[PDB]
RNA sequence: GAUUAUUGGAGGUAGAGCACUGUUUGGACGAGGGGCCGGUUACCGAAUUCAGACAAACUCCGAAUGCCAAUUAAUUUAACUUGGGAGUCAGAACAUGGGUGAUAAGGUCCGUGUUCGAAAGGGAAACAGCCCAGACCACCAGCUAAGGUCCCAAAAUAUAUGUUAAGUGGAAAAGGAUGUGGCGUUGCCCAGACAACUAGGAUGUUGGCUUAGAAGCAGCCAUCAUUUAAAGAGUGCGUAAU
RNA sequence: UAAGGUAGCGAAAUUCCUUGUCGGGUAAGUUCCGACCCGCACGAAAGGCGUAACGAUUUGGGCACUGUCUCAACGAGAGAC
RNA sequence: UGGGGCGGUCGCCUCCUAAAAGGUAACGGAGGCGCUCAAAGGUUCCCUCAGAAUGGUUGGAAAUCAUUCAUAGAGUGUAAA
RNA sequence: UUUGGCACCUCGAUGUCGGCUCAUCGCAUCCUGGGGCUGUAGUCGGUCCCAAGGGUUGGGCUGUUCGCCCAUUAAAGCGGUACGCGAGCUGGGUUCAGAACGUCGUGAGACAGUUCGGUCCCUAUCCGUCGUGGGCGUAGGAAAUUUGAGAGGAGCUGUCC
């Protein structure tokens, strides 16, 4: 049609697909991975390593659980009872 | 809609009969019948009597007023007169008494007539005292109270069909 | 006085009354009892 | 594989809520500037409290419901892999959630459901998406659904109850009646409610301002007792004083 | 800048303000003629101004004339039937 | 591309729309990017808040310094989280 | 019944603003008509209501939609109907190809800024409307006159005495 105008703001980032991947009771692979997020949301506890953007492995293969971390904070402990 | 702090209606020496839903005043002075109602059953024990409420229904009610006030209008006139007096004045064009009848010289193409009416008595006492008597409000007193509008008068000179009880008003004459 | 929307008279003997049926008021009150919801 | 009882967990929605971020301070609060000579007081910057209100891009809190996985249990019947052959990319309307638009649109974009498309039949008068519901073929058999039962047209002018008077039923908003009942109060209230028939409803004295003189309207009242069954330095409609 | 339109013609096949202005003409002129220039975007060889004659040329006005028309009616015919 | 249309925009990152798993639109809302640190990196051993008032050479209150609380409000190389 | 927005029908065509001739329905009425009512004595002006039954000029000046004017009139209405009607009329206008001017564009060319000029087909099959006949029937047959179920038409005004 007539005269429409410059025009900006559709500006947006193609997304990422974090948070968990697994989870309570669940078990595992030694590469296996937990959780992808940024930041502490939560903290590695046993048997699990931490890459660099602040993505969680556990360290083995096992079971997880998840629980509390401080008083007010979450962790994870994997166990490899079998 | 606030009437009835009167319900008496009692009768008098004229004669409050039946003529089936009509009612009939005779008497000294009667023999003029007319329907009271349906429902209100009216009823004289020897010379008084009050219009019966059965049910006291909306209309029911309305109808006893009527009945009531209307009998009341009855053995008020057709006994005693219902007698109204009144006034006249028509000025500068030629409105003239006739005795029972008149004319006006409107000074129209043609001047124009008027007249009396019947078994209500149009009693003059000096052409501007005129009894009119007759029998009920209904139809008489609308006779009353249409001859004051037959010819009334006209504010801004004064010159018309008055009551004992009216007056002249007057205009804002700005043409 | 000076006329107004209506006419300006108040009074409250109000002869809300039927001449033989016709409803009507024979008063000096007609700007409040209109119908109403 | 599935459904659900049993789990266990993740998470920050709705809602709440000011605790941060903060949106509009009502109030004061004391000061700084300031009116003033560095001052006074105003108000503020601001903060002090008290104080509340608000939030898509605010959160100390926080559901339901859904997601994931469990000897998870039981009841079902799936499920997966491989490879052969394909069509589909313009979707539509309803409920619903949201955005956008004008709390416009039978709009427009996403989403959660459902139907059509690809599905007839019954109901909605007719009426692709609405309600009920899936046909293998017969059959002059029966039972029901949505909906319906005075005639066209099948079924009750059925019962029993009510409300309403408009043909509403079978035209909307605001506004405004009681027009009526009801439901509860109200202040009554049998002395006697509350409009009305009506009893008498008048003064020393408009006294002060008395405004065009005006002595209930184009206006301020010091607004003193009753003549007295009930009553006023005059309840009520005049815009000429009366 | 290299310089800025000179004559001139002007609200014009080109005026937005714009029917700018104002008469003449018509009873009445959104035009026409005339004149004012306030020239958006005026100017002289892809020329400027004025000219007699010329024109199946455009436009305004008038006279004649007349069924163009009010206001339509009759006849003749070819068709028609 | 709510007809082509002029305008614009076209590749990546943060958030909100997004509906408590994740995921998701709009010529839909707001913002960053087309790098930088040989020290802002690696590794041992210390420190620990701005800010606020508190307030005083300073004083445009405040700088520097000092008392006490401050939620990391400090701040962290590069927007937002 | 404005300017719009949505893009469903129609681009294997639903083909034109105006005006002409015809209409035809409404009312939210201009005239007439009635009433009431006012800062209306009637008029006045104005007002409110009832009112739609009817009626509602002619010229000049713009294709222009449009408005403005000159004279009348009782008024000189507002609307609706494919912006009522083009298989009934013209096409003035716009749109066609030419040409001119002004502006813009390097230019091709564009604008709209104007102007002159520039091709409007149809044997009516159905429904439908105006009329016209034919057929048949109306418990006996023929001629003439008839009632009317209903349907249609009719109603405007102003003036002098």
């Amino acid at each position: 049609k007539k005269g429409v105008s410059s025009t900006k703001n559709g500006r947006d980032s193609e997304s990422k697909r974090l948070g968990a991947k697994r989870a309570d009771g669940q078990f595992v692979t030694g590469g296996s991975i937990l959780y992808r997020q940024r930041g502490t949301k939560i903290y590695p506890g046993e048997n699990v390593g931490r890459g660099g953007d602040d993505t969680l492995f556990a360290k083995i293969d096992g079971v997880v659980k998840f629980e509390r971390k401080g008083r007010d904070k979450k962790q994870v402990s994997v166990y490899a009872v079998a | 809609s606030r009437v009835g702090k009167k319900i008496i209606d009692i009768p008098s020496d004229v004669t409050v009969t039946f003529d089936g839903n009509h009612v009939t005043v005779k008497g000294p002075k009667g023999e003029l019948s007319r329907t009271l109602n349906e429902r209100m059953t009216f009823k004289q024990e020897e010379n008084t009597i009050e219009v019966v409420r059965p049910s006291d229904s909306k209309e029911d009610r309305t109808n006893h007023g009527t009945t009531r006030a209307l009998l009341n209008n009855m053995v008020q006139g057709v006994s005693q007169g219902y007698v109204k007096v009144l006034e006249l004045v028509g000025v500068g064009y030629r409105a003239q008494m006739q005795g029972k009848d008149l004319i006006l010289n409107v000074g129209y193409s043609h001047p124009v007539e008027i007249k009396a009416e019947e078994n209500i008595t149009f009693s003059v006492e000096k052409n501007t005292v005129v009894k009119v008597e007759g029998i009920s409000k209904e139809q008489v007193g609308a006779l009353a109270s249409n001859i004051r509008s037959v010819r009334p008068p006209e504010p801004y000179k004064g010159k018309g069909i008055r009551y004992q009880g009216e007056y002249v008003r007057r205009k804002e004459g700005k043409t | 006085m000076k006329v107004r929307p209506s006419v300006k008279p108040i009074c409250e003997k109000c002869k809300v009354i039927k001449r033989k049926g016709k409803v009507m008021v024979i008063c000096e009150n007609p700007k409040h009892k209109q119908r109403q919801g």
